[PDB]
RNA sequence: CGGAAGGGCACCACCAGGAGUGGAGCCUGCGGCUUAAUUUGACCAACACGGGAAACCUCACCCGGCCCGGACACGGACAGGAUUGACAGAUUGAUAGCUCUUUCUCGAUUCCGUGGGUGGUGGUGCAUGGCCGUUCUUAGUUGGUGGAGCGAUUUGUCUGGUUAAUUCCGAUAACGAACGAGACUCUGGCAUGCUAACUAGUUACGCGACCCCGGUCGGCGUAACUUCUUAGAGGGACAAGUGGCGUUCAGCCACCCGAGAUUGAGCAAUAACAGGUCUGUGAUGCCCUUAGAUGUCCGGGGCUGCACGCGCGCUACACUGACUGGCUCAGCGUGUGCCUACCCUACGCCGGCAGGCGCGGGUAACCCGUUGAACCCCAUUCGUGAUGGGGAUCGGGGAUUGCAAUUAUUCCCCAUGAACGAGGAAUUCCCAGUAAGUGCGGGUCAUAAGCUUGCGUUGAUUAAGUCCCUGCCCUUUGUACACA
């Protein structure tokens, strides 16, 4: 009954769209919510020599992947949150909802 | 290029004419025994034949060497 | 997942999935105006959308080649049967896709136009 | 290829049932991945369908590390009259 | 025998055990996060993976 | 292009300087020599570069031995058998039936010739694509129509002022535009106001341990809260305000207010080099090789070889120091993998140590981890002696990883104690949380940082300038230069 939702994406604006939509969905189906907690953004950083060969000035790309993850807690039954998570998700955001 | 030390030749398989004939023996009527010993192999009951080599028995499929 | 893959290599694993999917569809459907893909996932099935120009030919006779390369995608990526589905859609405003125009230029050069 | 004809007709059965077939560019697979039942190496599988494509009954693609083979209509002719199969049966790509 | 000889050498570690995910190439791999592809083809496909040059 | 002039600009330039490098040992790379081979690309913009820390693999080089992975077609020979595999025993390195001899199975898949493909880290980067580097980190570049000239061309794109800027004000045979600069994105710095938090906490409150009402606790639980932590939306700074300087335009200096009154990167035009890459590719033209293979594999060796030369670096030459105790502070990150077999580790025991053996946590704001990191701070001992500086070389032993360490992989223990007394000619990087000192993570990785990429931490001397040397941009001028 303390069912938790985690939202994880490479994108920030789509993720926060989905989280605010789920907050308003929980509000319209009339149940309390501990808010979207924001755990720190994981960076995946890659530095590679830009050159295919060996020569050149020794230059380096700095590639990054930002991953945002947020949490929503709901004291509610199961099919309510199952039908709210069956709708209104962007393709970039991964949703993982666990019961315990 | 050139290489003066001679090469290895390919092992040509020895062409033999109707070597299946030498496994059984023939009488004019129904008296047939087997020249080559049979196998207690698990894959083959009594189908394939062993060999009687230069002195001593061997089967090639199951690869079982029966010795003195 | 029981092997329980981590999120850091999960996002680069499905990124590299979308990369080889795009490059596979590029090497196959370059003759027929393959513009791109969009991969969007639900529970128990996953909608993957090829977005191209000549939808009649990416379907084929009766829809043979779409079923053909759904079988190809499932067999190659180890997807369960009927757990992913390929839909093919038309490019809106075909002229602006630099992929499709580079391929049209490539087939003009291969057909022999100056 | 000195191919077990058992395994070659098995690969033809895979190609016919799952109407097209993929494989890894890896001659040193210990065993082929698509089937868990039989015992056929991916080397045998690769050179078998290269023998298929050289006379033109299957068409090839190669992405990153995986061969892709698509069975043409002349190939479905050759495959059914080779497998001695009557024309009521069709591949799963043709089933709708 | 040749069945016990042909690929008899262990591929459990080193350069030749791993290989490039796109090239069958053994040099300049990046194993971090399990990309397992060479750096040239990585920086080819990097924007399609998601590694965007923020700075 | 000028060792011609006028303007400007840059610590890849200089001045004031700082740390040095060049001198020593060692590591690594390159040249040479040597060798069966000690493969090879590159000689500001090569040389700790090819992410190139190669025991096997990589491996391409060398010595040997296997295999076809020579499709497909044509034509042979063939089930009266085309032809795979084969333990003995010899030979061999190998139990490679590789070859010899004796022979058993396999059953149309295959062999034998001719075309033809295929593979190639084989050649050509001076046939190429892609990508990077460089010209070139400066402010440069181009059409349309109009003007000038026969024309190549020019004007626009400029006398002047101004700026980091072809940035603007402004002049005006040019007008209206495009790219570059800027704008932009990420980062940094500031919000006690917003959003909220058992994967972060604070404050209280109640139990618990201890000290002579109060104090300590990173001891246990809950009632408020989000300042600290996380990250979202907004804000916030604009030369805006003031005083001068300037056509009182563009704008410059200073000062109050202020978290900031120039934080750092990314992106980056036209045109070009015969700069690098065919050794990143299933991107590739052509050539060459194609069963005695330049294909692939296995065994071993080499990529490390030392009269020598050069380059990037680490350790040092000590008392501002070494050694031995003690005390007390980080931020990046990463972590059980498709194939893929190898993860990060608390904790309990054993061992001086490297390490060994068990039960546990963690696919991660949860567990390692409150990351108890070093220089640093404090207290000893040493005493200007190649010395308790320095730790090269080298002998003997003990572990770990591997399938295997010998040409010592890596680490541990004892012993050995060299040069090196602040480095000639020359030369590099740099101006604020910067230089330098210091240690920690990623890549490489089975083992693994003298490298590199990031990160904090202690943290300054000097400078707010110039065209002197090295160069860059604009204008004028000269040219017998145009592969300049
Ligand atoms: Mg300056
Ligand atoms: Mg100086
Ligand atoms: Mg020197
Ligand atoms: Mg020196
Ligand atoms: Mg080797
Ligand atoms: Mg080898
Ligand atoms: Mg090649
Ligand atoms: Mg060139
Ligand atoms: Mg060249
Ligand atoms: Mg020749
Ligand atoms: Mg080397
Ligand atoms: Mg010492
Ligand atoms: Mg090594
Ligand atoms: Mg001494
Ligand atoms: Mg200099
Ligand atoms: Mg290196
Ligand atoms: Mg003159
Ligand atoms: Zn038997
Ligand atoms: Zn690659």
């Amino acid at each position: 009954h303390r069912i938790r939702i985690t939202l994880t994406s490479r994108n920030v604006k789509s993720l926060e769209k989905v989280c605010a939509d789920l907050i308003r969905g929980a509000k319209e189906k009339n149940l309390k919510v501990k808010g979207p907690v924001r755990m720190p953004t994981k960076t995946l950083r890659i530095t590679t020599r830009k050159t295919p060969c060996g020569e050149g000035s020794k230059t380096w790309d700095r590639f990054q992947m930002r991953i945002h993850k947020r949490l929503i807690d709901l004291h509610s039954p199961s099919e309510i949150v199952k039908q709210i998570t069956s709708i209104s998700i962007e393709p970039g955001v991964e949703v993982e909802v666990t019961i315990a | 290029k050139s290489y003066t030390t001679p090469k290895k030749n390919k092992h040509k398989r020895k062409k033999v004419k109707l070597a299946v004939l030498k496994y059984y023996k023939v009488d004019e009527n129904g008296k047939i025994s087997r020249l080559r010993r049979e196998c207690p192999s698990d894959e083959c009951g009594a189908g394939v034949f062993m060999a009687s080599h230069f002195d001593r028995h061997y089967c090639g499929k199951c690869c079982l060497t029966y010795c003195f | 997942m029981a092997v329980q893959i981590s999120k850091k290599r999960k996002f680069v694993a499905d990124g590299i999935f979308k990369a080889e999917l795009n490059e596979f569809l590029t090497r196959e459907l370059a003759e027929d105006g393959y513009s791109g893909v969009e991969v969007r996932v639900t529970p128990t099935r996953t909608e993957i959308i090829i977005l191209a120009t000549r939808t009649q030919n990416v379907l084929g006779e009766k829809g043979r080649r779409i079923r053909e390369l759904t079988a190809v995608v499932q067999k190659r990526f180890g997807f369960p049967e009927g757990s992913v589905e390929l839909y093919a859609e038309k490019v809106a405003t075909r002229g602006l896709c630099a992929i499709a125009q580079a391929e049209s230029l490539r087939y003009k050069l291969l057909g022999g136009l100056a | 290829m000195l191919m077990p004809k058992k395994n070659r007709i098995a690969i033809y059965e895979l190609l016919f049932k799952e109407g097209v077939m993929v494989a890894k560019k890896d001659v040193h697979m210990p065993k082929h991945p698509e089937l868990a039942d039989k015992n056929v190496p991916n080397l045998h599988v690769m050179k078998a369908m290269q023998s298929l494509k050289s006379r033109g009954y299957v068409k090839e693609q190669f992405a990153w590390r995986h061969f892709y083979w698509y069975l043409t209509n002349e190939g479905i002719q050759y495959l059914r009259d080779y497998l001695h199969l009557p024309p009521e049966i069709v591949p799963a790509t043709l089933r709708r | 025998g040749h069945q016990q000889l042909y690929w008899s050498h262990p591929r459990k570690f080193g350069q030749g055990s791993r290989s490039c995910r796109v090239c069958s190439n053994r040099h300049g791999l990046i194993r971090k996060y399990g990309l397992n592809m060479c750096r040239q083809c990585f920086r080819q496909y990097a924007k399609d993976i998601g590694f965007i040059k923020l700075d």
